[PDB]
């Protein structure tokens, strides 16, 4: 094994790191509307 | 590595630490920390990569109430201060950031024993108010910020006299058991921040909706997007339905 | 107090998670904020102590939203010195009526709002080997936190009366109201998904009568033996001929995270005993060792 | 086998039968009826496990209204006699559960049938009411009471005399359409258990209920469990709201 | 009457379910139960007849749950003697005022809360051949049974007025509305999935087009015919190259359970029709029979 | 053909047409358009069949407000007409109806445009009614119904005097692109259709439900008989709950 | 105005639709319908003016249910010919107030209700080439809209005064609120899963790590490989060794159908900008010809 | 491909056209339901 | 066939008779929270 995830589209491969923005911003919007539904309290979750 | 590049990392780590509880102009997050830290040795470009990539992983760290965040001020001040010297300026990110993460735990665990610590700071900043001193509450304040700023002056001090592949040696020479415990209490911590939550607000009325939504939670087909506005609904409808016989 | 004890009360005021202890979270930081008015106003020996005793009390909201309830504290106490038979009536009752529901829309507003746009925006030059990204993120996060914190403290203190009395009306309780119902399903939601407890112990291991399993020994052979293997899934029967049950099924047979309320529910009442969360968290990771280590988790 | 161990056979049949309407002593559970049947013949050990076995499968057979239940009195006594004289102490037992489960169907039908015959009783005891005889009531009461006990004590008593497998060939001798037809319409049945229960407590106020119910449950993920919460905070929630206007 | 008549009444009461007709169910054991509280009330040749009149009326609930009733019926009736005026008022007031809300909860309590558990209990030490099973069972049924009888019947007569009023309440009428909705909620569920009825007719077998089977006559040979089967199948298409709908599918692409909800009202029909349970049943089982033979099920 | 024949289905088109829009005699309906077509033209039995597919086709072409049908009446005349001038009676019928679909779009835009220039029509009503006149207005009208008469009767006269694959001709000589792109905006369509109602009835009390019937759509397991179930179960126990309190 | 008159009336609003502007749908045939009564009422010079005003406004509802509100309108004018100082002031109120709610019952009642089993009835003959198919369509249908005219206009007419003062009154607004809650709900159903928006853009093409996949490279061969590969599948692994990741997949992760329901909004607001539907329509079909030209959709 | 949907259970292949009388009848009753409960506005989509 | 299901997590094999404790005390608690939500109605099913 040595493609990690390390949450909000960041892989860290062996020899780089890549972020894929489609699923940055989906683990963004979520994280922002469960804020929004629990006034910030939706804990930390690695999506 | 010079020892005036040695003190500059210091006063950064000192200025994290600092802003680790302040949390306000944000020197403890990692797209500053990392290219303060690179910048006053040299390693500008690599420390901007780490420090943006760690920015991107660290999106979602906020202290709320009493439940600390992962302390992403540790995290960024080690690996850059790692990434800086063990050569491998831009190839060396990915160790840097795959030792952040537990170092983000060893952070959060340092700064809840220094939370903890500081509740007999306000006990003499009370035992000083009822004397009526006006300034020795303002030393204690400071004395309190001092602290939390050692928590982390002192772990990257430390770093730069060890050899750079320690940390990692560290982790890498821990009992396969012990990680997996670790993997799985960290699970079950977020657990706990719920509770918080739930004993601030939580009434005979409202149970029922934290029924409705656990009941509802086992659809797979429905997201978290559909749930919160199932819920949105929900509480308009009772919002509605209230003010209709009351008035 | 003029324009500058209200300036100098405001920078005091970004110290204000300076102490943070477990006790009284940031009682301290706001002590230490209200310093200067407490010396332009009470100057002799005592009421500067009854003051601090007053600031001292609990207190805990998002540091940035915590401007306004600073400019209504300044202005409620600036009448005490010069005298409004308001004492203790409400200095502390703002206090509580405030830091719950604007700490409920700060932490969204600035925590996983503004943060996490400004920190993909500075991320995105970063990647690349541009300073431009954690200047910007700098800049851009400094001025809006300071001007936020300076224009809500004016508004708060020149709107003193016309706040604290507003306060007992009926958007505040409907907004109160409908933010309970939503935080208490969602919260149950994310308690029901986003808390992982796997038990891996197996209960039962019954044997699969020789009707129901696909019995990989006399299955056709070639371009045929796919098609009916898929077409015995697609029946119902097993891949294998013996039927594993583990904990985690007869769990999940009675509802889906039942554990994880569970352990929600003793965590709350562990609070509820008056322990701090810091022993909670370390008993926590300290069972999930222990279970890992005896084979249940 | 003994006549005495018939003698005593007989009465433990009739104890059952009793004890199916009384249910209040259980004598007519697998558990207990049993372990009697095997105690009077010397297969005690055999019985208990027989019994056990069948308490197990036997768990939920109760009666609720006109809803008869299966009858776990006729099962108990049979299955246990056949096991007793067909040898195969320990070994038979998977036959006599075999045979159990149709012999249960019979004797709810024996029972409905007694039930249905227990009406003209009650109309001789109202006949005797208006006459002012007190005694001739209790005369009647115990006629029912000792119907329902012959109901089973004359089935044990006949398989007495029969070959042992006699109930097994004559359940094996039987065509396969019928034994399909009864199959089919032993999944039907419920629902009338069902209908009585709607009938009783069916108002214009609860059907939205019904149907919010009957919708919800073709989601396969949502537990039965879970479903009985949903119903619960959508009571708690209907309550809460009824009772806000009202007042 | 004295302690020594309850006790009889009591003892007598263990056979309330002795007669069970059809039609009015407990009648006969409920004036069974009451003829020594009849003959120590009522003596001389008329007021019993009455009374028997009375106690023969419909009566139903849960046999160990009608000890309490009893109670208030010892309590209501022994003023009647004495002279209250309260005549066929309250009488048949409590009695089908508790028979069905005390049933309502007796019968989980007593048929699937403690029955099931005891009996697993019992068979726990039974499946090893240990006699302590049984008897655990019979000992710990009959001393639980004898006390709740006893003690509720005790309740019931002693405080005969101070609950023949309070049914008219609150708490109540909310208790019954809400297992109302409960029940209905749960019922549909269970109406829904624990009722089947399937139907095996063939409508129609129109042949798919050559675009949607996976043809597994031109497929890859060797570990790449499985993979592209596999893939195949995630893209929706079929494995047979003839689809078959049944009028399960047809009745089911309206609404699950159909044809259930449908039986179910058919039976509510039927019974309202004054038809009796029996009669259904064996109507039921005769459907059953009938379309396995004719193939509609 | 004969040129009688001609006349009877350019009077059956004009009638068609006309019943387009007054939608009263259904003489625009496949069932009677095909037959009527075909009765005059010899081709009865194949007409019959034709107008039967298509009947069963067009079994949901309902004018709804401002929402347009796909006008079956044009289909239902031109590809019977097709048929009819192209041998092949039972077995040209795949052909009519695989080139009546498009037709029916086609039909659909012609429909659209003459309703829109139809609002000059009733411009000079009204002007004509602020003069007195009161048998302009009828003039107009009958004027309005004779322009919609002649939508239909042009195409299909105009197809009589083409060869037979010509419709067909001009739908396979079209470039791949516009067919898909055409067949992806007729699934976006209908949403225009749904906006028209929700513009009508839309309150800030009946929003909440429209997110929760959002939400629960996603569930396939529910049928849209059972979310329609569900709607009337909600919508009644909200009405339930609505005048608990008021009255 | 006598029965003549009605039925002159009647038969001349089969034309009711004639015009069907976008602007005032049914103004022209609401307006032509009234000629004669009209013309038997008012006879000068300027009443049958304002008359043709009155009836030349918005209308629109179902053709067929519109006799009843003609009825109506017959009975509320003919009392202005009389004299009865109702002028204007319910004459338009009963057709607004009836066109609504009665189109909502008219069009599932004809249009989705008896036509299509009317149709299927006659498709059923006439597939078999019975011409007895479209005759009893056709005759089945006409009778039953000629009867429904007539018999509705008459019940109005005559119940001219009683129903026009009825409409303000619980059942209609209970009847409305009802329909706009189950409309609401099921519209968003049937947006959710009848606009159909599928992009098809690639966004990501990451790789997957060497322990996610089949590995259809090292599998047993021959009667095993089929069972390791479903296994695998169960446990979870893909098929292929590459992971693609769509933009209609991102758009999903968020919430299902959220292009469809922006659509519709976007719609809405279009709409509100007093857009004829028309024009709205052909810009989506150039949007899907674009967005099927740009690779978008 | 030769055997084509028109909906309402319509197949018209490339010979002749039959017409499954299930389908069809599904799709009458669910365009009915939809009908009633959105007032006629469910709008034409091809089941 | 030889391995028949009774219900309640009983097998009753051709040679002997096992219970399964999980499926048993799941169907107990299943009919439990039935009968305790029908007032005990819940009927008799095959668990
Ligand atoms: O809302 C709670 C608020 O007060 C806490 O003490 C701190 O963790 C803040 O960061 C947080 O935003
Ligand atoms: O609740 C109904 C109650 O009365 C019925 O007649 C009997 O079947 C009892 O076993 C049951 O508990
Ligand atoms: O309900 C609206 C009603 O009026 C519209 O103008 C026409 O499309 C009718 O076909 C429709 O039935």
């Amino acid at each position: 094994p040595h493609m990690k995830y390390y949450g909000n589209g960041v892989t860290c491969g062996k020899h780089s790191c890549s972020v894929d923005w489609g699923k940055a911003t989906t683990c963004i919007i979520n994280n922002g509307a469960m804020a929004w539904a629990t006034g910030g309290h939706q804990g930390n979750h690695k999506c | 590595m010079s020892v005036i590049s040695i003190i500059l990392v210091v006063l950064i780590a000192f200025l994290a630490g600092i802003e680790g509880i302040l949390d306000e102009f944000q020197f403890h997050q990692p797209l500053i920390a990392c290219t303060l830290i690179g910048l006053v040795t040299g390693n500008l470009t690599a420390c901007i990569i780490l420090g943006g990539t760690l920015q991107m992983i660290a999106l979602g760290w906020a202290n709320i109430g009493a439940a600390v965040a992962p302390d992403a001020a540790l995290a960024s001040v080690a690996s850059a201060i790692i990434l800086v010297l063990g050569g491998q300026g831009v190839a060396g990110i990915p160790s840097a950031i795959a030792i952040a993460i537990p170092l983000a735990v060893a952070g959060l665990f340092l700064t809840m024993i220094v939370r903890t610590l500081a509740v007999p700071i306000v006990h003499l900043m009370d035992r000083a108010a009822e004397k009526g001193n006006i300034r020795s509450v303002e030393w204690l304040h400071i004395s309190a910020i001092c602290m939390q700023g050692i928590r982390i002056a002192i772990p990257a001090a430390a770093l730069l006299f060890i050899p750079a592949d320690s940390v990692q040696s560290f982790l890498e020479a821990m009992p396969a058991w012990l990680t997996d415990g670790m993997a799985i209490g960290g699970g079950m911590v977020v657990a706990v921040g719920y509770a918080l939550v739930i004993n601030m607000m939580a009434t005979k009325e409202v149970w029922p909706f934290f029924v409705i939504g656990f009941v509802v939670a086992a659809i797979s087909q429905l997201t978290l997007i559909a749930i919160g506005a199932l819920g949105v609904a929900l509480a308009l409808i009772y919002l509605n339905l209230s003010k209709m016989g009351g008035g | 107090l003029s324009k500058r004890d209200r300036l100098r009360v405001a920078w005091r005021s970004t110290f204000i998670q300076g102490s943070w202890n477990y006790e009284r979270m940031q009682n301290g930081g706001w002590a230490f904020s209200m310093i200067p008015a407490i010396k332009k106003l009470y100057k002799t020996k005592e009421d500067r102590s009854s003051a601090l005793k007053r600031h001292l009390e609990f207190f805990n909201t998002h540091p940035y939203i915590a401007s306004p309830i600073l400019g209504v504290t300044l202005a409620l106490e600036e009448e005490r010195a010069n005298g409004a038979e308001v004492d203790d009536v409400a200095i502390q009752g703002v206090k509580v009526g405030m830091m719950g529901p604007l700490a409920g829309v700060g932490d969204p507003v600035f925590w996983f709002t503004i943060r996490p746009m400004l920190g993909a925006l500075g991320a995105s030059l970063a990647l690349s080997g541009n300073i431009l990204g954690p200047i910007l993120f700098f800049v851009a996060w400094n001025v809006i936190r300071w001007g936020f914190m300076w224009y809500t403290q004016e508004f708060g203190y020149k709107a003193g009366s016309k706040i604290t009395d507003d306060l007992s009306g009926g958007l505040l309780q409907d907004i109160t109201k409908g933010a309970s119902i939503l935080g208490m399903f969602v919260l149950a939601a994310l308690v029901q998904r986003w808390v992982n407890i796997q038990f891996a112990p197996i209960i039962s291991k019954v044997k699969l009568d020789e009707g129901a399993y696909i019995d990989w020994s006399h299955l056709p052979q070639g371009a045929q033996g796919i098609k009916t293997a898929l077409q015995q899934q697609q029946a119902g029967l097993a891949l294998s001929e013996i039927k594993v049950t583990t904990l985690q099924n007869n769990l999940d047979n009675l509802i889906p995270g039942l554990a994880a309320v569970a352990l929600t529910f003793l965590c709350m009442w562990l609070l509820k005993k008056k322990i701090s969360p810091i022993i909670i968290i370390l008993g926590l990771f300290v069972v999930g060792i222990v279970g890992h280590l005896i084979g249940l988790l």
